[PDB]
């Protein structure tokens, strides 16, 4: 039991830090979808204001 | 037994009671918001046997007492049996006497003022506590999960407040009170546990349905597909053995009871779900706050602990959210203790030491003080 | 029953519906925009038992339905419920197809058009009036209540729309549409009851608090002074019965909730009430003006019902008017019915009978000739 | 900290505040002429938060925020609001305090008086500047544009000035100062919308409007020819992103708003428009000063950006001028932006450092030195 205990206070721990890590990670998979979405569309936005910068060229 | 005069926190819902001291991460002891009594005649002679059981004692002897809640929906209305929770909770095993600390307890913004009140006086007159502070379960929720901004949609076991936090404001206007909690799904799952057989009307038997929902029941990502299976085989049940030797396997019943969070309307309650209540606070908040409310949808309270209820609540507000925003939900193993966590965390912040009321200015103003300088 | 094809005459609400004929003085039949649902399973069978109930027939029996309304903050959203609504106020109540009948139908003047124009289309096509008006709200405020000037407060169920008239013309750069309204004091009042400790969270309940808000409520002069004693004692206390033969008994909220008509923060509105925003509509006027509006603020609608809003209001304009200069209040009995009553009027003059759209016009040009032809 | 202690150059319109040191070609820094306040009770406590928020935090906390605008038509009615503004503009994001540098501000030549005095007093008494000079706006406008003779039309937020200017002379008699401007096409929008089905009365909801305004609308130069068609198909619509995720789409309104310029009857104004008054500017002139004006007709300040605003302004112009004169619009790139160019390049002009008021002679005069001293 303590075995089973420990071996589980160990697998949750390490499963509190993997989720942990997971969450964090996905709190940057998100970070980093809101900073590509941000990044993609100033670039989508770039490109269209050089589409107009160039149609009004 | 501590070394220090800190602050203690003590999270008294319609469930269970979770308290310790301020500046922990965790409880140190929880106890049931119970006080039970026999419902038997005694035959034997020099048996001891108490006319009332407190907290743990009462399960503990639960076999012959009817369990008594004093909390109703979130609000005290036997303050007397609060009164024995709290000297047993704070003298007997947290082994902090609030003579010499100061005191903080929680509740829903909305929870009609007696509540407030009379746990304010309870804890200065009964216990001479050196000062109060009653807070706010979507404040100490934000603060336990690290939010300034949020919706916390709190389904614990009384009732469901649903509070719009942004910048640390209140958005008042926005709540959502809704009278559907934990307790309810517990109900629910006793009356189809009865349609499948297995018919529970005692206390003893309800404690123990309790228990089962909390370690076999999940809310489904769809519903009606997850109950076309779950319906039709044994390949979706799962087993919990009673007290007696006797066991139970539940299977559509197993998600059906959670589903009351998303249908209401199962227990009798005219409401769309804790989906559309969140919806409406994010919504009902000014346009330039409803993107940051709709990326911090905060999930508190217990029931949370149900498998699944993290990620279908984001899907159910993803439904009805306008594209481009992002719908993300708050869900840490702090669940169901975040109210807790939240009083340990408030309790102890210096921006919080103002707050407190001390035992003077309560007695030159009486409980109702609790309205002026709590919330 | 009538005989003559006067026109048929229509004033609906996020709150009730009045009907009658032109020519008559008050509506025939008044009815909550309404078409109830049932929210609970039929166990028993020849029972009778609606798919849905309209008007009075879904008040009668709410007990087990939810109910709904169309208009929202004055703008109908749902045209089946309305003409449902219609069906039974013409044929039922009021006896009347209006095939044989023109038909007057009203909204505010900033209404968004598809307001004016879906009503006009579905008196034309499912109803088959052989013409349509709709009209303006401070119109047939002025008429009913004896002004060709002033400032119309309808302050009503779903906005109050603040808009001053000269002479009869509009001066619309100095309309002050508001979000605050009957509705929302419902709303607020019942969150104010909640902390009293009565629950008012279904449709069955959110009905009761607006009969308990028309029945007990008032704004007073002073609030302070009037909460100070409010607050302090049971002499300020009334009671209202519940259905079921309880009571509430209400205090300060008594008050509180009419306040947020002069303090809309309270409801979360960004607003400096209802007296500032008068004001406004005056100043935002050119001088030769403000003199004949000053002295004609005039009540119309609904909430300018509640006791000591004609006298407040005055005492809040002058303050923030210029001396030398006479305030006054309009406030004529025909509270609440007047823009029906108006209706009536402006279809019963022969000044206005050229203003319907025919049904010819209408089939050559389809329903968006309702903004050529109306206002 | 600075190669020369030049002076620090701020335009403070109704809309825009900028500023930058003299000698550049540009601000450092824009901000909304905002000062921001809660409207809402707070409830975490430690959560920053500041009780006012200036310029650019007013907007970016606006959420919970009431924002307020301490300049209307060209003056500063909150003077302690400026002070903010200035100290935030000047100090906290430029770097520099005023008390080092001469500080260059701006005001139309028929701005009142009180105006020019209180920004030299504030500048001289709070600030603690060495030197004050309040530029006249035509003159920077002018000086950006590279004329000394053309009528300046700084269409902005607050006040269309008007102004002939010939060969540095201003031609006072002949100047058609308008309240007619930029902040009245913002809250028309508002209203025009709402006719659209998309309401806004709010803070949150004003600056939404003006958003979509400053990216969506235009003039036209031909709005018969344009609202024949975009009055008549979707073709001509464009939609908007609002901070929830929702789309808005706007046809003929897109340039009924600006239209407003030319159509000032649209928001209540008596006026004959910018390009009668631009006219008459040049028409009031002697007849060896118009030859010139006409050839010169100079667009400044902001709302200069909606496409079709030159081309409409010159072709209105065009019709109310005689024939066989050439009427022609200078409408640069250093639009919105050239009055506070200008005043960059009056500051470093080698004999504009004879205009400035020092900090000795505004006390021994007190701030009505402005008229004596700058214009």
């Amino acid at each position: 039991l303590d075995k089973y205990s420990e071996a589980l206070k160990d697998a949750q721990e390490k499963l509190e830090l993997a989720e942990k890590k997971a969450t964090d990670a996905e709190a940057d998979v998100a970070s980093l979808n809101r900073r590509i979405q941000l990044v993609e569309e100033e670039l989508d936005r770039a490109q269209e204001r050089l589409a107009t910068a160039l149609q009004k060229l | 037994d501590e070394d220090e005069t800190t602050a203690l926190v003590c999270d008294n819902g319609s469930g269970l009671v979770k308290a310790g001291f301020a500046g922990d991460d965790a409880p140190r002891a929880v106890f049931p918001s119970i006080v039970g009594r026999p419902r038997h005649q005694g035959v034997m002679v020099g048996m001891g046997q108490k006319d009332s059981y407190v907290g743990d004692e009462a399960q503990s002897k639960r076999g012959i007492l009817t369990l008594k809640y004093p909390i109703e929906h979130g609000i005290i209305t036997n303050w007397d049996d609060m009164e024995k929770i709290w000297h047993h909770t704070f003298y007997n095993e947290l082994r902090v006497a609030p003579e010499e600390h100061p005191t903080l307890l929680t509740e829903a913004p909305l929870n009609p003022k007696a509540n407030r009140e009379k746990m304010t006086q309870i804890m200065f007159e009964t216990f001479n506590v050196p000062a109060m502070y009653v807070a706010i379960q979507a404040v100490l929720s934000l603060y336990a999960s690290g939010r300034t901004t949020g919706i916390v949609l709190d389904s614990g076991d009384g009732v469901t407040h649903n509070v719009p936090i942004y910048e640390g404001y209140a958005l008042p206007h926005a709540i959502m009170r809704l009278d559907l909690a934990g307790r309810d799904l517990t109900d629910y799952l006793m009356k189809i546990l009865t349609e499948r057989g297995y018919s529970f009307v005692t206390t003893a038997e309800r404690e123990i349905v309790r228990d089962i929902k909390e370690k076999l029941c999940y809310v489904a990502l769809d519903f009606e597909n997850e109950m076309a299976t779950a319906a039709s085989s044994s390949s979706l049940e799962k087993s919990y053995e009673l007290p007696d030797g006797q066991v139970i396997t539940i299977g559509n019943e197993r998600f059906r009871c959670p589903e009351t969070l998303f249908q209401p309307s199962f227990i009798g309650m005219e409401s769309a779900g804790i989906h559309e209540t969140t919806y409406n606070s994010i919504m009902k908040c000014d346009i330039d706050i409803r993107k940051d409310l709709y990326a911090n949808n905060v999930m508190s309270g217990g029931t949370t602990m149900y498998p699944g209820i993290a990620d279908r609540m984001q899907k159910e507000i993803t439904a009805l959210a306008p594209s481009t925003m992002k719908i993300k939900i708050i869900a840490p193993p702090e669940r169901k203790y975040s109210v807790w966590i939240g009083g340990s965390i408030l309790a102890s912040l210096s921006t919080f030491q103002q707050m407190w009321i001390t035992k003077q200015e309560y007695d030159e103003a009486g409980p109702s003080i609790v309205h002026r300088k709590c919330f």
